[PDB]
């Protein structure tokens, strides 16, 4: 923790995985894996050792009335 | 305080009588159900047409068609008029699922 | 085809009564498969934005255009991203169009104007385009490859450009005895004349087996299916619609007695507005839901009718392209839609759709044997060829309220013949 | 036998002053459709050979192939009593001729010939494939 919260914030702004501020984080991870762009096997291995926490399993701007 | 403890009391679409069970129509107003389905799908149809004209206008005012919109401009009518149609559509879509589905989906 | 065989016998009906009159049987429909499952939407969550659709469209359409620009311009390839371009160097770019037209209405008859620009756009930035390219034939939303160089004013000079093209097509088995399929569109129940009433009556009387001699009754018994394609209730003004569903229920009862029927929603029909239109709810048809020969579908309809695979719409993509382009011929617009590998490229920018996010479903994944359209103002049909062994029959279905014309498609020779109905009017040839 | 439907048609047409299509005369007397067309042709031939000056008007149906500009279409028309032979000579191939209706006093357009068939359908709604030449098998009320 506090290092796992920057890896996800770095996965969320890389443009080669998609334009993602409307959906979940694991849905975008599986969308890129289907098309197989290059999802890395570390943004998966922190979404498995946690429960349904809203500060891991949510996009950066899931507040913010946009 | 008390406002949170709503029992989600359902109501008849025809004559507004609260009753037990989830069916949309009332037992006295059941014959006129094709007309009551006809009524309100022309409302869902007009909310669908308003969602699409607004959420693609932000893409042309922003410049790009491939990246997210971030513009909370308080002097634009576009902002917060694009926020309420999501909820109107959220509500009007769920009122028509009182009626069954028009077919299967797992075939 | 049909009217050739309809005279192949003897004529009995200008005669006094007889002991027996012949009867027949409807031909079996021993194979059918609906494969329009990507258009049937079970969950239907809104609250996304329209940027997930363009991104997956580009990501899926990119290798087709790379693989065609290789064999169309030589394997000494120069394909490059839009940011890595050096001034005045020959390269190939793969991107998405955006047509910048004024006179297109904002929130607060054709719409083409003598000045309007094209812009090639990728995920990161844009660039303007001039040179040898058509300014008014192309529409916003087409994905294409292009050849040229970055000039000094930041613009781009285009020499030639290529589209995605036709998809692969497996061959169909041949048939033994010819079966026919009837296509109708746009009855317009609610307004549109009284000659349309006798035309609709004569059409259902011919197909059900009430009219004509043993020639017509032998030939209408071979019609295997009936497809009704959109715009069933033409409406004069919304703000009438309740009394029309009763008559549509009666007509679908009189057709569900003999044939199998498939019913599709249209521009005015009680469904949603976005483009994968969902099937009609059965609670508006009390009488016709007694029989299991009536079926209700939606907008984009696929099927596999006796080996031959069909795909069609009710004519909402073709008229949308007709609004914001310069082409007039509806058969040409249908073939152009086939050429860019997309059923409706102008969506969403001027034709509304659902906000998908996993995969764009309007990209052709295979090639259909038949490909029809909806409510077109006149009959037309054609055969086109692919680069590989790919042949496609293209039909435009007329509108019944004005022309009173339907189409018969043979399933063994793969040809289309018009059928027209006309009772006599207030006609007196002595004035 | 013959006098049965001959007198029935002679009271339906000339006394009650009605308009008799073949489908009305097959829902009244419970007859097959082709046999009803043959009945109407029998009546018109008898009463047009007897007298030649009756108060009787006919309307027929002509169907068949045609070529307008290259393409082969199939034209089906309900025609009056004056214009039959010209319509027959415009066509290429002929495929169906029978009788459609008879009248007492002449109409102006094809207006009431839909009203009659519609109204006799309106009360007789559980049978339309009853006197039909084509009898399918999978269409029986199930759902
Ligand atoms: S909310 Fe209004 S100002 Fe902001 S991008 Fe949309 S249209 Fe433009
Ligand atoms: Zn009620």
């Amino acid at each position: 923790e506090e290092a796992e919260l920057e890896l996800l914030r770095q996965f969320d702004l890389a443009w080669q995985y998609g334009p993602c501020t409307g959906i979940t984080r694991l849905q975008r991870w599986c969308r890129a894996k289907q098309m197989g762009l290059e999802p890395p096997p570390e943004v998966w291995q922190v979404l498995k050792t946690h429960p349904g926490d809203p500060r891991f399993q949510c996009s950066l701007w899931h507040l913010y009335p946009l | 305080g008390l406002l949170a403890f709503a029992k989600r009391r359902n109501c008849c679409i025809g004559c507004r009588t609260v009753l037990s069970h989830q069916g949309a129509v009332c037992e006295f107003c059941q014959p006129r159900e094709s007309e009551l389905y006809q009524k309100e799908v022309s409302h869902l149809n007009a909310l669908e047409e308003r969602f699409s004209r607004l959420w693609t206008q932000c893409q042309r005012c922003q410049g790009s068609l491939h990246e997210d919109v971030i513009c909370t401009s308080r002097d634009c009518p576009i902002f917060y008029m694009r926020k309420k149609v999501r909820k109107d559509l959220e509500d009007q879509e769920q009122l028509l699922r009182r009626f069954g589905p028009p077919g299967p989906e797992a075939w | 085809m049909f009217s050739e065989q309809a005279a192949q016998r003897a004529h009995t009906l200008l005669s006094p009564p007889s002991a027996n009159n012949a009867t027949f049987a409807r031909v079996p429909v021993a194979t059918y498969t609906n494969s329009s499952q990507p258009f049937r939407l079970g969950e239907r969550s809104f609250s996304r934005q329209y940027a997930h659709i363009y991104a997956t469209r580009l990501i899926q359409m990119r290798p087709f255009l790379e693989n065609r620009a290789q064999q169309h311009w030589g394997s000494g390839v120069g394909v490059k991203k839009l940011c890595e371009l050096q001034p005045e160097e020959k390269c190939c770019v793969v991107g998405t169009l955006f047509k910048a037209m004024p006179l297109q209405p904002s929130i607060l008859s054709k719409y083409i104007h003598p000045d309007d620009e094209l812009v090639l756009e990728d995920e990161l930035q844009r660039i303007k385009l001039k040179g040898t390219i058509d300014v008014s034939k192309l529409v916003t939303g087409t994905v294409l490859a292009v050849f040229g160089s970055v000039r000094d004013d930041g613009k781009f000079l285009v020499e030639d450009y290529c589209f995605a093209d036709l998809a692969p097509q497996k061959p169909a088995p041949p048939l033994d005895t010819d079966r026919f399929v009837l296509l109708v569109s746009g009855l317009g129940l609610g307004g549109g004349g009284g000659e349309s009433l006798l035309g609709t009556q004569l059409l259902v009387d011919v197909v059900t087996g009430q009219l004509g001699d043993e020639g017509e009754q032998c030939s209408a018994a071979h019609v295997s299916r009936v497809i009704l394609a959109g715009n069933l209730l033409s409406h004069s003004t919304q703000s009438a619609s309740v009394e029309a569903v009763k008559m549509l229920d009666e007509i679908l009862l009189q057709l569900s007695a003999s044939v199998p029927v498939d019913v599709m929603p249209g521009e005015f029909d009680p469904t949603n507005y976005t483009l994968p239109q969902q099937p009609l709810h059965p609670c508006m048809f009390p009488l016709a839901t007694a029989y299991s020969t009536l079926q209700l579908v939606t907008n984009p309809y696929q099927a596999t009718i006796d080996g031959v695979r069909f795909l069609g719409t009710s004519g909402q993509n073709v008229s949308d392209i007709f609004r914001y382009s310069s082409m007039e011929d509806h058969l040409e617009i249908l073939e152009w839609t086939l050429r860019v590998r997309h059923i409706s490229p102008t969506a969403p920018d001027t034709l509304g759709c659902y906000p998908f996010y996993k995969t764009d479903p309007f990209i052709f994944p295979e090639c259909p044997h038949v490909y029809f359209c909806g409510n077109t103002p006149s009959f037309g049909s054609k055969i086109i060829r692919g680069p590989e062994d790919q042949t496609v029959l293209l039909v435009t279905v007329p509108d019944f309220s004005a022309t009173q014309t339907a189409c018969l498609v043979n399933l063994r020779s793969l040809a289309c013949q018009p059928i027209s109905f006309s009772g006599f009017g207030a006609e007196d040839d002595d004035l | 036998a013959d006098q049965l439907y001959l007198e029935n048609i002679d009271e339906f047409v000339t006394d009650q002053n009605k308009i008799v299509t073949y489908k009305w005369l097959s829902y009244t007397l419970g007859v097959h459709v082709n046999q009803a067309k043959q009945m109407l042709y029998d009546y018109v031939e008898r009463k047009r050979k007897e007298n030649s000056g009756a108060q009787l008007h006919v309307t027929y149906l002509v169907s068949g192939s045609l070529i307008q500009n290259g393409h082969s279409c199939h034209k089906v028309a309900v025609v009056r009593e004056d214009k039959l032979e010209a319509v027959k000579s415009k066509l290429a191939v002929t495929a169906s001729i029978h009788v459609y209706s008879i009248q007492k006093a002449m109409l102006k357009d094809s207006g009431p010939l839909f009203n009659t068939d519609y109204d006799i359908l309106k009360s007789n709604l559980q049978n339309c494939s009853k006197f039909s030449a084509i009898q399918c098998a999978a269409a029986v009320p199930r759902a």
